[PDB]
């Protein structure tokens, strides 16, 4: 359980930095489109 | 411009499966506290 | 655990919804392309 | 082509993520009521 | 260059959510072998 | 429960799959942009 908490976590904040990346990355392209 | 439409959609889809999975995390969390 | 239910139910039917509306813009998209 | 192909590859990943997400919701409510 | 970009973006989010799954099912997995 | 364990089984191997074919598509994508 120790060491479930510690990758929950570590994946939980990789994730995280996924999706806003995907996110900024989105605007971008759809900026671009113009 | 149909390409980027589906990669909106897909993240959006991303997204709510995130949440899916937060609330999975927190539901197992109240549960190991409990029968521990 | 009444909010989590509730929260379940919600993302539940969205994903659902997000999904279909992707399986509809493939095969929108596949027929451009071709 | 090689896009689109992908955008496919990526939402039937999504599709069988969702299948495993709601058999993990499943197992939560099955126990859920016998630890509370 | 910007959509394959895009797409490696949303490859890896999959990815780690996969993970994050697999760690859910471990977890109910333990819950069950404790209850029943 | 067997059969919760059967399902988890089936769609792990079908993501591992689905997510196997998508790094081969991906590495094949990112060559193609040169
Ligand atoms: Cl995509
Ligand atoms: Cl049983």
């Amino acid at each position: 359980w120790m060491e479930w908490d510690r990758e929950i976590n570590k994946y939980t904040s990789l994730i995280h930095s996924l999706i806003e990346q995907s996110q900024n990355q989105q605007e971008k392209n759809e900026q671009e489109l113009l | 411009s149909d390409i980027v439409q589906q990669q909106n959609n897909l993240l959006r889809a991303i997204e709510a499966q995130q949440h899916l999975l937060q609330l999975t995390v927190w539901g197992i969390k109240q549960l190991q506290a409990r029968i521990l």
